[PDB]
Parts: structure tokens; C-alpha cells; sequence
């Protein structure tokens, strides 16, 4: 069918048709353009118009300009020969090696899978990082966020969990960056190469690469994630073994709805957000799972603007976790990295019957220490420590000794820590933080504690500090 | 003459999009009735224009398009009722999800409907035990009651529903038909995997048996999300309405408000305080006001609600919190704080309040808990007022001594709901100062003990004061003994 | 005349008339429904098409639908026979009693009495409650304000006051329930049977009622106010022998307003409510009031959203009081019921003049002493007490004790104390207060004033506290 550009107001084209009117979710195809631009239609104003929102820049479109319905929504390459490629919203490669050759491809849009399709097995699952394995375990196969404001620790510790976890993991893994920077795509690709995760000379890739970045247009935003969503999911469904999924930052994709949500004639919710943004994350989130089919573990970034976690995209986004890791400002400032709220991260795994009572029981026992310390602060931020009780004193003492043990150098911050990255063993952890609550080191020094791995570094640390 | 398409019984879309189809046409339709889209797709008729319908989508709009033929159904929109639906779980229109078959249903039964008047009702006195001291002590929840669980994300809301509907088994698995409680759960924006997870831990419990589990997910349509409350209440009316009890938990009213806003912003009715509609407490009003209790003359049956609301920053005080806590016969709330400091449920006492009193709780329990609570908000004020051992007299000390004891029996473990008899036991115990002397760490560990004794050696205390009801001269006096040796015994 | 429905949303619904156009208030009764369905006209919106709100349910209303016009503001039945009786925002019994054979209607809807038709007596209206009486008497034939937050005891203090004062009356009653809990109005209903004020087998009924919950649609909440206002006219001026009137919540009224004001195509106030909350407030409130033909003691429950006291429709209320009881979370947390502050509660009548001065100079002095222990709260919190002045400690002391004193177990709340309910005469209070300011006390345990009477109640508890 050929309709014909009504309007035109920055992603929002408005197109009519003659005499067939395409379905919502179908992508036409401008005509007379040096490049494709695809329009997904959004709604049926009536009056044979349709409201779509563009794939690409809309610069240039004329009223009255051609376009074309594919008969069809966004489709894209999907089977092993993505694996090792970069590309696009729509589908398209981006590094520059030739076509992507498949036998199957796949439309972005696709319905969450069903009740009797969920599954509920709870496997921890270890990252070698103190914080995340002590207090709020990931999960094999769950799903897993990282909240963070501007620049606290999101992207980092994505690759350090890349790096521990992605590289011996034997399976697939699909990284999407949505509305993140450019640079960053370009860093991880070719770090990706050097480390043969993505060879550029055999069929050995382990990981395919969807980016729709900081630089598109909201459409494209708006919708990169689907396509790295699409490429997980066959691999997940299409051929049976576990998925490893990535994205960096889910929270680029709601802020993109909210670009065009005007546009698309809405009346705005709170804060200025589309009255659809639970719904859009829903359909969305519901499709990052794991099933009896297949297994997909993943890991989300979630930026929280203005560090407001009650922002309604971070809020909203609590509910579709296994576990959350909440980064804050506040600790990093300290110098503590990873700067995770131990008091504020989550775990559906933190049970006993799960993670085991010896495990629990510490878990619980840090937080209770941290939480006892966090009231006496009031006090201690305008007469000090002075008029404290010793027994009061002791809590601090040890409260700020663990604090200080829960931080930790990644190999991935070695440039910024000034040491060596390392990966605690989940018994480690354990066991340092019992001896610590246990009044095993109430004789060594805070410092000892700051950046270490296992305790044993941090009896050492405090015989070089003398 | 082809007339199977006048339009007065059907219509044709005008436009769709987000939701909201504007059919034209439908001339015979009534506000609220539910109509039929081409695709098998089900609408509601929310806005009676002069020219044209506005339809709240039950569904995908993506099988909707400009043009296409809608039918009326003549019906107000409602939905399979009755003990068919026990141990199944069905979405937000009744329709199965666990792959288990179509359900028996042979009643139905609109979604809204008014909530019985003054007369048909009488006094909630019949308690409904949680299995939680905490509450069941400090704020007694009886049946035909409505009493709101809140707190922030992880607080710990819905594990108060799930102890509350496993503790049930007690008396469903026994005799007196009325003393049995069914239960329903609404899942209400939540996620598929957690639902499923949600209703494992149910039949592991072997509390599927009696439960219905209406769900509405995250990726369910805003007006399913919408709906899915007034169908769950509708299926718990039928118990109440033929003299049986039911218990509905609403997890949780936070989403489908938004839900709420969304539908109605999408059909452009003006957003209010908040973004949401200006009629958002009458959204929550009319769903609570369901839950009753019946007289004899209507069956004694009854509708017990736990609805589910999510703060941001521990603030009670905010809109929709207040909104809901004004509409309730009390709340239970969770703090963080609590929580992380060892105190879990992380019940907030001071803050939390039942509307119902000691009349739903049994004698046995009025007569230990009767003064308790008053107590435990004078204890917390000297606890804060003496921060610093400001020449504290006796009657202060011994207050402290006891609010301490008082608040480490209040404390309790997940999935283990106790026996009204055990509870009474156990607070018997600190109420009566038995325990002013043990050291507050010892607490909890005594507890277990004790409880232990009594359970296996002394049932016939057990059953007596769990018979009677009550706590009698000579069960007060075996008792006294009980504790008092035992803890000898134990601080050997 | 007889119109069409031709839109409908929500409780909302507008109507077309051929010929005739009803006039703005008349009520308009739709054809072809089980049930009776009244609307109210509210705007003429131009091209004889009239919109109105719904006093009910509007689903199956269908575009077309019949309606007739009235021909006049809604009327209910008025006078003695509605006494004992429960009543709908359209004057239907919903007691299931039958007919209210009345032998006069009125409409809902008049004007406030004139400005030469108001009156200036003010006797003090005992109650028993230590601190309303102490710091913020109720005055007979006054407007009388409760106001609260969400679970204050804005309502059991207005169940102890029908206890305390209702139930020795000795003229009529009208309580209407407007936007609250249908249970509350079971509970009352039964309550007031069980105790003769409501007389089921004869005519020695002693209060009407009327109701109009939370389960009902904004328009009828945004009407049942008027037709308890109504009742309660007609024994003031028709027959005139004093009456009370008890409305719980008047918030109601206006967060009703505000749930269709958007559809009635208004801008939207501050904190959302609706541009005519004061007037809409004043037209009413104007009416609940005291003649020279008869008297109103009004006793009205008032929600606080928020809690914020300053919100635009608790805020609003004040001027229309005579005396107002603030209630607090605050000091309810702390478990001294009734939750009322006493820095924030006023009656009119609080004067030198009115109430005398031992009276006066007990209830300032009480106010003084809490004044002057709030201020040093915040201070002795972190800088300790020891470098307090024994002058000063002392205060401490008496405020602590005072703050106790002013607690009492309600008659109407035994069910949450567990204690049995005292009700403290005039006298008992001024004194007790005017003891323990005067340092008769300083020996006793703060303990002791908590959840007690009268202070002979507090000397007794010191002792079964002794040990
Ligand atoms: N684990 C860490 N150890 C040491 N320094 C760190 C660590 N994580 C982050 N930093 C420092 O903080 C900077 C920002 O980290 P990064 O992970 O990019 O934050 P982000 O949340 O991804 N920021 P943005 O995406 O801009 O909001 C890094 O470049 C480091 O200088
Ligand atoms: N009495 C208890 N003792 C110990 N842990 C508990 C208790 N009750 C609940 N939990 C745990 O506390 C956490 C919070 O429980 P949950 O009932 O999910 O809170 P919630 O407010 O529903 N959270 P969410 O639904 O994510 O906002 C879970 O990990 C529970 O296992
Ligand atoms: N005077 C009182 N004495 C003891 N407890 C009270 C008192 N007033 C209120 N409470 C507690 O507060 C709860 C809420 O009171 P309520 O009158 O329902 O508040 P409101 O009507 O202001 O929302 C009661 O159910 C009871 O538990
Ligand atoms: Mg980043
Ligand atoms: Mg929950
Ligand atoms: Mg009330």
C-alpha cells in the first residue's frame, strides 16, 4: 500500500492512506530517501490517516512524500549469524562487514510468554564481588538491575559483571545499548575482540551486539531494546540453551517513550512522563525472562535522574527484579566502590532455605550493625563520638570497619583504584564479615578494611600500615 | 436487504489507538456495557458521547482498526463466580491461565456492584487470625474487616497475606464448616514469574485447595490491571453472600491506580491532584466498601479484605496513602528502619491501628493483649525520653523492663503462622512479667523452648484454653506453675 | 417536560429538552430504571441541552434514555416522622420500615438565614471529656469542628459525645453520615436502638437519620449533607424545640465536589481542588446554624487530607467554627487518646468572661506549661538535662504529667483501651489541673496520670503502682 506524509513533527509522521490502512505496530518505508527510514504505526486517528513514529531523523520529509507499508512491523535477522555482528533498531549492520545472512528473522513485537510458560527455580548465582554475593545474591536465570544517578558505578560494574561472569560462561550473550554513548559501544566491541569473545575471523562469537545509542532519534530509542530483546529471545526459545542478557540503560527507553509521548497527542502523567510508561515497561520487561524453554539471566542498568529513585521510571521498575543493586552517590563520594547501598539492595534469594542459615544469619547480621550505626549518626554529626556509649562506640567501630570491607577493586576500575582488581569466593565472604561482626579484628585499624578482597589481605593491610 | 449491521446494536471503530477505540454508531449501548470487536477482542463502554463511544480495550488494540464492526452484549460487564474457581488461577475476566482446563462456573456475577447498605449488616466479632502475634495481638483484624497492609518496596507487605492464607489451613482442614476461610489473591501490575512463584509456595502449603488467584500482570492491558479488583471481590461475594467466609488481599492498589490514570487519561477525562483522576478514593471506596459482614438474616456470611498499598520514603502521610488509610478499619504499617534493626514483621505499632478493637480477638486473647498496645506507644515515648538516663525513678524502669521483653515475643519468623492458643502461651508469659528478670537476648531463644514444652508435653492446657476460649482460674494457675519452673529450669 | 440523555460519563450526564428547559437545582427523574435515579441539573450548557450529576449509579443509561423534569429541587420527607428513621440523599427509606408518611416534603436546596436572624447567646456545653471542656469548651447552639487526619478519632470522639451529651438531650437529633464506612453507620444504628434513643415499636424516637457512604457515587455524596441539613432545619424552625446535629465527614461534601468538578469543565484550584470549594462551603455551612427561631448544636467531623492542616479544604473550614477540636497523629502515636493538641484546639467561649477566671487562668496556665516544654524538647534531646535549671525541670516535670492527665479512657473506646470509660465533670477537671500546676503532686509518678478520670484516679494508681 502507498499513503502519503500528512505531517510532520520531529519522530511523529502522520500518513494517509487510499486504500489500505495499515495495522498498529506495522513499519512502512518512506520513499525518495538516500537511506531506509521506517515509520511504525502507532494509531489509527481515522479518516484512513495513520500516526506512526520514525525509526530515523525526520529531516527532509515533504508533506505528501510516498510511503510504503512493509506489511509488516520491524523484522530483523535473527539465528547465530548475529553473534559477533553490531546492528541496528531496525535490524541493519553497523560494522561495516557485509550483509547478515540468516535463515530466520524476527519482528521486534512479540507477546510476553504465558503463566504456564514461567518457571521458578532459584539457583544463586556467584559474582565474585563481596557487596553483591553477601547481601543481595544474583540469580541464575533471574533478573537483575543496577540503579545508579549520574555516574556512580552502572557501566562499571556491568563489566566487571561482563568480565566475571559473561567471559566463562559457555551459552550466549547479547549486550544492547540503548541511549548510552557511543564510545562506549566502540570500547566494548573492540575489547571484546581482544579478548576472543567476538572474532572477527571464525564462527566463535559468543555475543551478539545491538546499539541504538545517546545520538538517534527518540524513535530508535524507543525501541533498541525490543531488537536486543528479539535476538535473546531465540536464542532462548529457537534452540534451548541459556542466555546472558545485557543492557545499558533500560531507563533510556522511557525516557525516549516520554520524548514522543507529547507528540503522539498525550496528556502527560506525573513529571511530565506518557500516562503509558507502566504498561510500556511491562510489555517490555515481560518479554526479559526465563521460561521452561530457556534460561535468560540478565542484567539491567537503570539510570535515576536527579537521584530521584521515586522518579517514576526507576520507581516503576523495582517490580520487574530478582534482585536489585542500588548504587548511590553518597557511598561512592565516601570513596567506597562499588558505592552499593547495602541497606537498600534486594534479593528474592536472600532466604535461608536458599542461600543457607549461615549465610542468612551474617546477611542479616551486617545489616543490623549498618542499621544500628545509620540511627546513631544523628548524634554523631553534631557532638562526635565523645558522648557516645562503649557500647555504642563498639557498634561504630565495627559498623565502619564493615562498611569499609564491603568495598572492593574491580579489574575493570584498576586504572581508577590504583589496585589490582580481585573476586571473592562466596565462603569468603561469608566468613570475613563473621569474624568482623564477631569481634575477630576489633583490634586492626579501619584502613585495613578499604579495598581488599579476602580478610586475610585486610590483616596484612594492617601490619604494612603498621 | 442485509441488516445485520444497523447502528443501533452495532458500530464501526471511528479510530483506535493506546487503548481507546471511538466507535461510532452503538446507539443502544449502555455506560459501562461490553461490547465486541471483530477480533474476539472485548471492550467496555466508559463515555457516552453525542457521537461516539468511547471503549476501554480489554486487550491488544493491535487487532483493532479503523473501521471495524463492533457488537453490543447487551451485558454489564461481569464474570465466573463460585467454588469452581478455588485452587485455579484465572486472569483479570475470569478465563483460566493455569492451563488447567476450563472452569465449572455455572453463576456469574457483575464485577461492580454496590456494597450492602446499614441494614443487611452487623458488628464484625468474629476475629481472623493472621498466625502473626504482632497482629493478632496488637491489631486484631475481625471478618467483614478491612485492614490495609503498607509500607515501602521490600517491607515485607505480601508475606503478611501469604502467612495470613496459609494459617487458614487450620480450620479449613477441619470440621465447623464456619470457621473456614477461602481465600482469594489478586495480583494486581505485579510479574508473571513472581505470581508463579507466588502460587508454588501456595501449593506447597497445600493452600491452593482453597484459594483462587485472580492475576493481572504487568503486561496485562491497564483496564485488565483496572478491573482485575472488582472481579477478584465479586467471586469473594459469593462466598459472603451464601453464608460462607472469604478473604480477598488486593497486591496491591498502588498499580492499579495508575492503571486507573491511565485508562482515564487515554480517554482524556482531565487529570487531577497527583496526575490521577479526580475520583481516585471513590476508585478504592466502592471496591472496600464490598468487603462486609452479613447478618443472620442474610446468611452471616462475610467478605474480609487486605488491601495492598506501597509508600515511597516511609511517607504515610502521602495522598494515596492517606486516601486508602481513610477508607479501612485500620492498617498495618511496615518500616525499613524495623526491618534491617531485627524487628520483622517490621509492624510499627504506634502507627498501625485496628478499628475493630479487642472485639475480634477471642476472651483468651482480649485477656492477655487487652492493654498491651497503649502500653508498648508509652513504652517507645520514655524509651526516646531517657536516651540519655535522665534520673529515671521505677515506674519508668520497670516500664522500660518491660517494653523490651514485650517488643522480642512481638518479634516472628516467616511461614510459621502460630495457634491463638500458642500466642496467648507466649505473650501470657511477658504480659505477666514472668520474664521482666531473663535477659532481653534470651527472649526469643526461651520462646522457642517454652513453646516447645508446652506443645508436646501440655496440650490439655493447649486445648482447654484454645476450647473454652478463654483463659480460666485453673488454666491461669497451670500456666503460672508452667512458666515460672520452666524458666527456672532454663536460666540453669 | 421531558428530556433525552445524550451523553453520559461518569456521574455526569447531560440532557436535552425539546420544550421547557428545567431550571438549574431541579431534579429530573430518569424513565425505565428498577430503581429511582434522580439528576441533578447543574449547568445549562446552551442549545437546550442541560448537565447534570447523577445521585446514583449511571450504568446501563443508554443515549435517548427518557428523563422528566421534576419541575423542582430535590425534596424530602421533613418533620417527627423521620425520627427513628434512616434516610437516602432523595428522602427513600433504606431502613426497610416502609413508607415515611410526612406530612410536609422539603427541598433540600434555600437560602442561609439572614444576618438579623442570627443569635449571640454562648453558655458553655459541658461534656465531660477533660480536655475539650479544660482548654476549648463546646458552646450549646455553637458550631462545633472535629478535625483529624485518617485514624485520629475524629469519629470516636464523636461517639462519645453522643454518649456524654446526645443521650441526655431532650430534643431532637440528626446524624448524618456523609461519605464515611457503611459499617459505622450499622454500628450506630443498632447502637442507638440498643439504648432506646432509636425506638423501633413506638414514636419516643429522639433522632433522625440520614445517609449517604462511601460506597456511593459523588453526587450523593455531594448532596447527603443537604439532606441531613434539611431534617434538621425543620426542627429548628417548624417546630423549634433545640436540636443537635451530628455530620460525619463534612469533608465528604467537598472532596465530592472536587470528583466531578473536571467533568463539569472547571479549572482546576490549587492542591486540585475545585474554583468554588469556599463559595461552594459557604452557601452550606451558612445554613447549619443557630436562629432566634431555634438552635443547632452541630458537631462536624473534619478530614484532614494529608494531614496537612493547611490544605485547601480543612483550611477553608475554621472561619465557619465556634469551637474546634484539633486532633494530632502525633500525639496519638504516642498513645494519649483522645489525640487532641492542646496548643491547637480554640473555642470561642474561652474567656475570662464567659467561662470565668479559675478557669481561664488554669487553661492558659496548663497551655503556658506546655508551650514552655515543647520549646525545650528539641534542646534537652541533645544537650541532656543536667544543665537545666531545677526552675526548669520542674516544668519538665508538670508538662510530662499534664500531657498524662489530659489522657482519657472513652466510654466508646473500651474495645482499644481496655479500660473502662470515665467522664469527668467540670469541676473535677479545673481542679485536677489547677493541683498539679500548683505542685500538689511532684511526688507522684508521671505513670499514674496516664488513662485515668478524675485526679483522685491518679493519686489511686500511684498507690496500685507503688507495687
Ligand atoms: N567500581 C569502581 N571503582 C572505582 N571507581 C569507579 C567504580 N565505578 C565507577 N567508578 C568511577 O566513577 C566513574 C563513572 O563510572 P561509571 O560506571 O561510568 O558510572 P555510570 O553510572 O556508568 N555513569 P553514567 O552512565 O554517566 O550515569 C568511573 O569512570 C570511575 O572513575
Ligand atoms: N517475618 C519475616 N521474617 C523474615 N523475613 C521476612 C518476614 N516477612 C517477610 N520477609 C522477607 O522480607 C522480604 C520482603 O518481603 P515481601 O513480603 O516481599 O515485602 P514486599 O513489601 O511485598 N516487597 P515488594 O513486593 O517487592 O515491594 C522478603 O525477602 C521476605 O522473604
Ligand atoms: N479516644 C480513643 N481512645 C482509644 N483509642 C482511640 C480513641 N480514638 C481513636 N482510637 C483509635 O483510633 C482508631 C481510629 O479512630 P477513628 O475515630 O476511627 O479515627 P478517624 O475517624 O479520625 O479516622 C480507633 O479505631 C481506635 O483504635
Ligand atoms: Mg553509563
Ligand atoms: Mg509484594
Ligand atoms: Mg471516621
Amino acid at each position: 500500500t502507498t499513503g502519503r506524509i500528512v505531517a510532520v513533527i520531529g519522530a511523529v509522521v502522520d500518513v494517509q492512506f487510499d486504500e489500505g490502512l495499515p495495522p498498529i505496530l506495522n513499519a512502512l518505508e518512506v520513499q525518495g530517501r538516500e537511506t531506509r527510514l521506517v515509520l511504525e504505526v502507532a494509531q489509527h486517528l481515522g479518516e484512513s490517516t495513520v500516526r506512526t513514529i520514525a525509526m530515523d531523523g525526520t529531516e527532509g520529509l515533504v508533506r505528501g512524500q510516498k510511503v510504503l507499508d512493509s506489511g509488516a512491523p520491524i523484522r530483523i535477522p535473527v539465528g547465530p549469524e548475529t553473534l559477533g555482528r553490531i546492528m541496528n533498531v531496525i535490524g541493519e549492520p553497523i560494522d561495516e562487514r557485509g550483509p547478515i545472512k540468516t535463515k530466520q528473522f524476527a519482528a521486534i513485537h512479540a507477546e510476553a510468554p504465558e503463566f504456564v510458560e514461567m518457571s521458578v527455580e532459584q539457583e544463586i548465582l556467584v559474582t565474585g564481588i563481596k557487596v553483591v554475593d553477601l547481601l543481595a545474591p544474583y540469580a541464575k536465570g533471574g533478573k537483575i538491575g543496577l540503579f545508579g544517578g549520574a555516574g556512580v558505578g552502572k557501566t562499571v560494574l556491568i563489566m566487571e559483571l561482563i568480565n566475571n561472569v559473561a567471559k566463562a560462561h559457555g551459552g550466549y550473550s547479547v549486550f544492547a545499548g540503548v541511549g548510552e554513548r557511543t564510545r562506549e559501544g566502540n570500547d566494548l566491541y573492540h575489547e571484546m575482540i581482544e579478548s576472543g569473545v567476538i572474532n572477527l575471523k571464525d564462527a566463535t562469537s559468543k555475543v551478539a551486539l545491538v546499539y541504538g545509542q545517546m545520538n538517534e532519534p527518540p524513535g530508535a530509542r524507543a525501541r533498541v531494546a525490543l531488537t536486543g530483546l528479539t535476538v535473546a529471545e531465540y536464542f532462548r526459545d529457537q534452540e534451548g540453551q541459556d542466555v546472558l542478557l545485557f543492557i545499558d540503560n533500560i531507563f533510556r527507553f522511557t525516557q525516549a517513550g516520554s520524548e514522543v509521548s507529547a507528540l503522539l497527542g498525550r496528556i502527560p502523567s506525573a513529571v511530565g512522563y506518557q500516562p503509558t510508561l507502566a504498561t510500556d515497561m511491562g510489555t517490555m520487561q515481560e518479554r526479559i525472562t526465563t521460561t521452561k524453554k530457556g534460561s535468560i539471566t540478565s542484567v539491567q542498568a537503570i539510570y535515576v535522574p536527579a537521584d530521584d529513585l521515586t522518579d517514576p521510571a526507576p520507581a516503576t521498575t523495582f517490580a520487574h527484579l530478582d534482585a536489585t543493586t542500588v548504587l548511590s552517590r553518597a557511598i561512592a563520594e565516601l570513596g567506597i566502590y562499588p558505592a552499593v547501598d547495602p541497606l537498600d539492595s534486594t534479593s528474592r534469594i536472600m532466604d535461608p532455605n536458599i542461600v543457607g542459615s549461615e549465610h542468612y544469619d551474617v546477611a542479616r547480621g551486617v545489616q543490623k550493625i549498618l542499621q544500628d550505626y545509620k540511627s546513631l549518626q544523628d548524634i554523631i554529626a553534631i557532638l562526635g563520638m565523645d558522648e557516645l556509649s562503649e557500647e555504642d562506640k563498639l557498634t561504630v567501630s565495627r559498623a565502619r570497619k564493615i562498611q569499609r570491607f564491603l568495598s572492593q577493586p574491580f579489574q575493570v576500575a584498576e586504572v581508577f583504584t590504583g589496585h589490582l582488581g580481585k573476586l571473592v569466593p562466596l565462603k569468603e565472604t561469608i566468613k570475613g564479615f563473621q569474624q568482623i561482626l564477631a569481634g575477630e579484628y576489633d583490634h586492626l585499624p579501619e584502613q585495613a578494611f578499604y579495598m581488599v578482597g579476602p580478610i586475610e589481605e585486610a590483616v596484612a593491610k594492617a601490619d604494612k600500615l603498621a | 436487504a442485509d441488516t445485520s449491521v444497523d447502528l443501533e446494536e452495532t458500530g464501526r471503530v471511528l479510530s483506535i489507538g493506546d487503548g481507546i477505540a471511538r466507535v461510532h454508531g452503538l446507539r443502544n449501548v449502555q455506560a459501562e456495557e461490553m461490547v465486541e470487536f471483530s477480533s474476539g477482542l472485548k471492550g467496555m463502554s466508559l463515555n457516552l458521547e453525542p457521537d461516539n463511544v468511547g471503549v476501554v480495550v480489554f486487550g491488544n488494540d493491535k487487532l483493532i482498526k479503523e473501521g471495524d464492526i463492533v457488537k453490543r452484549t447487551g451485558a454489564i460487564v461481569d464474570v465466573p463466580v463460585g467454588e469452581e474457581l478455588l485452587g485455579r488461577v484465572v486472569d483479570a475476566l475470569g478465563n483460566a491461565i493455569d492451563g488447567k482446563g476450563p472452569i465449572g462456573s455455572k453463576a456469574r456475577r457483575r464485577v461492580g456492584l454496590k456494597a450492602p447498605g446499614i441494614i443487611p449488616r452487623i458488628s464484625v466479632r468474629e476475629p481472623m487470625q493472621t498466625g502473626i502475634k504482632a497482629v493478632d495481638s496488637l491489631v486484631p483484624i475481625g471478618r467483614g474487616q478491612r485492614e490495609l497492609i503498607i509500607g515501602d518496596r521490600q517491607t515485607g507487605k505480601t508475606s503478611i497475606a501469604i502467612d495470613t492464607i496459609i494459617n487458614q489451613k487450620r480450620f479449613n482442614d477441619g470440621t465447623d464448616e464456619k470457621k473456614k476461610l477461602y481465600c482469594i489473591y489478586v495480583a494486581i501490575g505485579q510479574k508473571r514469574s513472581t505470581v508463579a512463584q507466588l502460587v508454588k509456595r501456595l501449593t506447597d502449603a497445600d493452600a491452593m485447595k482453597y484459594t483462587i488467584v485472580v492475576s493481572a500482570t504487568a503486561s496485562d492491558a491497564a483496564p485488565l490491571q483496572y478491573l482485575a479488583p472488582y472481579s477478584g471481590c465479586s467471586m469473594g461475594e459469593y462466598f459472603r453472600d451464601n453464608g460462607k467466609h472469604a478473604l480477598i488481599i488486593y497486591d496491591d492498589l498502588s498499580k492499579q491506580a495508575v492503571a486507573y490514570r491511565q485508562m482515564s487519561l487515554l480517554l482524556r477525562r482531565p487529570p487531577g491532584r497527583e496526575a490521577y483522576p479526580g475520583d481516585v478514593f471513590y476508585l478504592h471506596s466502592r471496591l472496600l466498601e464490598r468487603a462486609a459482614k452479613m447478618n443472620d438474616a442474610f446468611g452471616g456470611g462475610s467478605l474480609t479484605a487486605l488491601p495492598v498499598i506501597e509508600t515511597q520514603a516511609g511517607d504515610v502521610s502521602a495522598y494515596i496513602p492517606t486516601n486508602v488509610i481513610s477508607i479501612t478499619d485500620g492498617q498495618i504499617f511496615l518500616e525499613t528502619e524495623l526491618f534491617y534493626k531485627g524487628i520483622r514483621p517490621a509492624i510499627n505499632v504506634g502507627l498501625s491501628v485496628s478499628r475493630v478493637g479487642s472485639a475480634a480477638q477471642t476472651r483468651a486473647m482480649k485477656q492477655v493483649a487487652g492493654t498491651m498496645k497503649l502500653e508498648l506507644a508509652q513504652y517507645r515515648e520514655v524509651a526516646a525520653f531517657a536516651q540519655f538516663g535522665s534520673d529515671l525513678d521505677a515506674a519508668t524502669q520497670q516500664l522500660l523492663s518491660r517494653g523490651v521483653r514485650l517488643t522480642e515475643l512481638l518479634k516472628q519468623g516467616q511461614y510459621s503462622p502460630m495457634a491463638i492458643e500458642e500466642q496467648v502461651a507466649v505473650i501470657y508469659a511477658g504480659v505477666r512479667g514472668y520474664l521482666d528478670k531473663l535477659e532481653p537476648s534470651k527472649i526469643t531463644k526461651f520462646e522457642n523452648a517454652f513453646l516447645s514444652h508446652v506443645i508436646s508435653q501440655h496440650q490439655a492446657l493447649l486445648g482447654k484454653i484454645r476450647t473454652d476460649g478463654k483463659i480460666s482460674e485453673e488454666s491461669d494457675a497451670k500456666l503460672k506453675e508452667i512458666v515460672t519452673n520452666f524458666l527456672a529450669g532454663f536460666e540453669a
